[PDB]
């Protein structure tokens, strides 16, 4: 099962505020219409790569999904995050657990924090070990996917965890479908209103007319011909050319010489 | 938990001996050395003697010396006053305390001795 | 050896009035002074370690005061349990005699 | 802990507050090395390790990078390469009791001098001669471990030393163990250097009527400089203004005509022109006049 | 150990380029004031290095002699090349104080 | 410059306790380790012990070791050797020594012990 992304799940890269103006911002983002995973649970929790970036998209009536584990590993070997939310207060531990395949809750550690009706939206990013959360709670009266709109999502916590996660899963008690994205570095122009709040972007590798939007700085572009990109053809294959001579070089005679 | 118990405490006929026992129980007896004291009725207390961790160096108040004697046995974890030429004055409440005037001090619930 | 005394001639107080009690040594002992007490038929309970610092398991309201021969303990508010006899030992001297003491009374 | 069996607890993700330290009595000793003992304690580490032993005075002077003892060789051994202060004060008070105090030991004898930050905990009977201990008290063949003998009589250089030594560690990693400023005071309309959460800039404060979002810490320039800021301590936003700058422009006839000479500050109301920073006061250096009459703006 | 090298563990602000020091002032680490006298965070400002045979090379004596070089227009005494006879009229390369 | 006199040798019975006082002028006494050299008669000369300067540090020969105490009071500027369980051996014309070795030599006219 697959989802497109619908231009959803972006975040405010910083902590500047900006007003009345468009930014063009390089960093990890969630390429518009994005063919993202669809896990079903009812009636599905493999382990899946972090790949630096990760969109955490849940559609959840009874709130089923509680938390994630990031780990390198996972499997108690090295320090593997934990994120459970119970009740009303969030646990954030880096001690190594075991877990099973697939997690299910009846309805050492160095750091430690303590803080379909509605669609949770959660961006991860680990960047010079600091991972991030972008957290963004939107009303959805659509059960089957997500919105086809736009929301940015803000910040949540920044955490100095300071491990490499390799791969992420997440566990949710059984008695919910969530939606992954894998973010990829992208360049976007993001709206700013007069209070701050980003209200559209414009993904700037996804068609020609948005390279014209980002090259001209301005949603609206117009008549005329614009400069955009240099188009390069890519090499298909790589080619090593070297000679044929199989002869090993006399270095162990000069290094291992009795005399020099 | 540290618990100190005191036994071999009873009345006695003036300058009979009597030997005292001081039980030792959720901790290391041998690494902690171990003290003797003594409150007279109605009186402040007074210690008789001090025995080391090992048992080798021995003190005794002014008093009650080379009458009383300390002696102690690691494996079987007690200290014992052995006091000698015992008098109507020493007639006291024996209260034997581990590790004397610091953080790791211990009472005993002593063991009533009566000269008469 | 260094003889231990005890200040208040008598000690009668009712519950919750602040109380304080004093000890002085003969010569000095710097800091070498254990406060106790001990209640009528039971084992002596040593309120403060070197007199400056409270000993684990002890309340709160027991303080610890004084430095070198003069040496004081302040208990915030009384109670029932807190009513008893109350003694001061040295340990820098190997001959060891306690303080005479006094019986803080309802 | 026994020296030989040192404890380390690892500090992290707190502000560390090194001027209590400093500010606390009865501290013999406290010497940093590599780190400067005073005015770095806001210097932010990795991680901060806390080792705590009990040793004699003679001991604690052994106890510093690149020195050769017995208590160095076998118990405890401190790298020259670290950066960390040593701190020891006298414990004769709660150390030490009638009859000696058995309760803090150090090895007598190991086999090797021990690596740097390295603990050995092994109580073997040690190997001396050439005849195997077999693990029983034999001749050559004496405990690792000899106790301490300490007693309030003791003299001061045999007397107990309580020690923590402070080891910092500076990697690839948020370095969260840091420490904290005095925060001086918010000063306002009056042109300022100013450090917010260690954004430096120089210019005039203001009341901001701008609001923005709760996360959000501070205004957009084209510079990528401040336009304005949100205080830390009280969420209010503060817009930043340039402190005045102009232009000197003197306007001058010929030399021949005269020597008179009038000067136009660029930019700038008449109010800010007195304090000029002329180097002289009443007299026309640098600036023609800053209190004079014909004053036209 | 040999005492009569020294150095300065405490001094309150950093030294000058140039500038040599050699007061024995006792220095207020501590919060309270010294007095003149050693206290509690009070410590004699110079350190004796501890010099053994046997000690490692990191921690041996080093005699070091810094040397400073002035470059100016002045008269240049301390020169150190053999000087030749004057050349006028034709082109020549020439040293003159260096 | 430096003058070393030392105090306190005399004819002693074998098994005698003697301390041997050498007293310093000139300079500063704390800053200078201490030495004593023992030169046996027709015999070449015998290091005996050295303290530091500190004092703290005191070594001593084996033979000297157990048997020979070294010391020093900083305020009275005299390096005291205690001998004790004295030989017909021991007898020396034992000689004050500061700094051995090294640019700050200093030497002393020495007493004889005669055992």
């Amino acid at each position: 099962a697959y989802t497109n992304s619908f231009t959803r799940g972006v975040y405010y890269p910083d902590k500047v505020f900006r007003s009345s103006v468009l930014h063009s911002t390089q960093d990890l983002f969630l390429p518009f219409f994005s063919n993202v995973t669809w896990f079903h649970a009812i009636h599905d929790n493999p382990v899946l790569p972090f790949n630096d970036g990760v969109y955490f998209a849940s559609t959840e009536k009874s709130n089923i999904i509680r938390g994630w584990i990031f780990g390198t590993t996972l499997d108690s070997k090295t320090q593997s995050l934990l994120i459970v939310n119970n009740a009303t207060n969030v646990v954030i531990k880096v001690c190594e657990f075991q877990f099973c395949n697939d997690p299910f809750l009846g309805v050492n550690c160095t750091f430690e924090y303590v803080s379909f009706k509605n669609l949770r939206e959660f961006v991860f990013k680990n960047i010079d070990g600091y991972f991030k959360i972008y957290s963004k709670h939107t009303p959805i009266n659509l059960v089957r996917d997500l919105p086809q709109g736009f929301s940015a999502l803000e910040p949540l916590v920044d955490l100095p965890i300071g491990i490499n996660i390799t791969r992420f899963q997440t566990l949710l008690a059984l008695h919910a479908a969530y939606y992954v994205g894998y973010l990829q570095p992208r360049t976007f122009l993001l709206k700013y209103n007069e209070n701050g709040t980003i209200t559209d972007a414009v993904d700037c590798a996804l068609d020609p007319l948005s390279e014209t939007k980002c090259t001209l700085k301005s949603f609206t572009v117009e008549k005329g011909i614009y400069q955009t990109s240099n188009f390069r053809v890519q090499p298909t294959e790589s080619i090593v050319r070297f000679p044929n001579i199989t002869n090993l070089c006399p270095f162990g005679e000069v290094f291992n010489a009795t005399r020099f | 938990e540290v618990q100190l118990v005191e036994s071999g405490g009873g009345l006695v006929q003036p300058g009979g001996s009597l030997r005292l026992s001081c039980t030792a129980s959720g901790f290391t007896f041998s690494n902690y050395g171990f003290h003797w004291v003594r409150q007279a009725p109605g009186k402040g207390l007074e210690w008789v003697t001090i025995i080391s961790y090992d048992g080798i160096t021995k003190h005794y108040a002014d008093s009650v010396k080379d009458r009383f004697t300390v002696s102690r046995d690691n494996s079987k974890t007690m200290v014992y006053l052995q006091m000698n030429n015992l008098k109507l004055d020493d007639t006291a409440v024996y209260y034997c305390a581990r590790d004397l005037g610091t953080y790791d001090d211990s009472w005993g619930q002593g063991v009533l001795v009566t000269v008469s | 050896d260094i003889q231990m005394t005890q200040s208040p001639s008598a000690l009668s107080a009712s519950v919750g009035d602040r109380v304080t009690i004093s000890c002085r040594a003969s010569q000095n002992i710097d800091g070498f002074l254990a406060w106790y007490q001990q209640k009528p038929g039971k084992a002596p309970k040593l309120l403060i370690y070197a007199a400056s610092r409270l000993q684990s398991g002890i309340p709160s309201r027991f303080s610890g005061s004084g430095s070198g021969t003069d040496f004081t303990l302040t208990i915030s508010s009384l109670q029932p349990e807190d009513f008893a006899a109350y003694y001061c030992q040295q340990v820098y001297s190997a001959p060891l005699t306690f303080g005479g003491g006094t019986k803080v009374e309802f | 802990a026994s020296v030989y069996a040192w404890n380390r607890k690892r500090i992290s993700n707190c502000v560390a507050d090194y001027s209590v330290l400093y500010n606390s009595a009865s501290f013999s000793t406290f010497k940093c090395y590599g780190v400067s003992p005073t005015k770095l304690n806001d210097l932010c580490f990795t991680n901060v390790y806390a080792d705590s032993f009990v040793i004699r005075g003679d001991e604690v002077r052994q106890i510093a990078p690149g020195q050769t003892g017995k208590i160095a060789d076998y118990n405890y051994k401190l790298p020259d390469d670290f950066t960390g202060c040593v701190i020891a004060w006298n414990s004769n008070n709660l150390d030490s009791k009638v009859g000696g105090n058995y309760n803090y030991l150090y090895r007598l004898f190991r086999k090797s001098n021990l690596k740097p930050f390295e603990r050995d905990i092994s109580t073997e009977i040690y190997q001396a001669g050439s005849t195997p201990c077999n693990g029983v008290e034999g001749f050559n063949c004496y405990f690792p471990l000899q106790s301490y003998g300490f007693q309030p009589t003791n003299g001061v250089g045999y007397q107990p030393y309580r020690v923590v030594v402070l080891s910092f560690e500076l990697l690839h990693a948020p370095a969260t163990v840091c420490g904290p400023k005095k925060s001086t005071n918010l000063v306002k309309n009056k042109c300022v250097n100013f450090n917010f959460n260690g954004l430096t800039g120089t210019g005039v404060l203001t009341e901001s009527n701008k609001k923005f979002l709760p996360f959000q810490q501070f205004g957009r320039d084209i510079a990528d400089t401040t336009d304005a800021v949100r205080d830390p301590q009280t969420l209010e936003i503060l817009d930043i203004t340039p402190c005045s700058f102009g232009g000197v422009s003197v306007i001058t006839p010929g030399t021949n005509t005269s020597n008179q000479v009038a000067v136009l500050y660029q930019d700038v109301n008449c109010t800010e022109v007195p304090v000029a920073i002329h180097a002289d006061q009443l007299t026309p250096t640098w600036r023609v006049y800053s209190t004079g009459s014909n004053v036209f703006q």
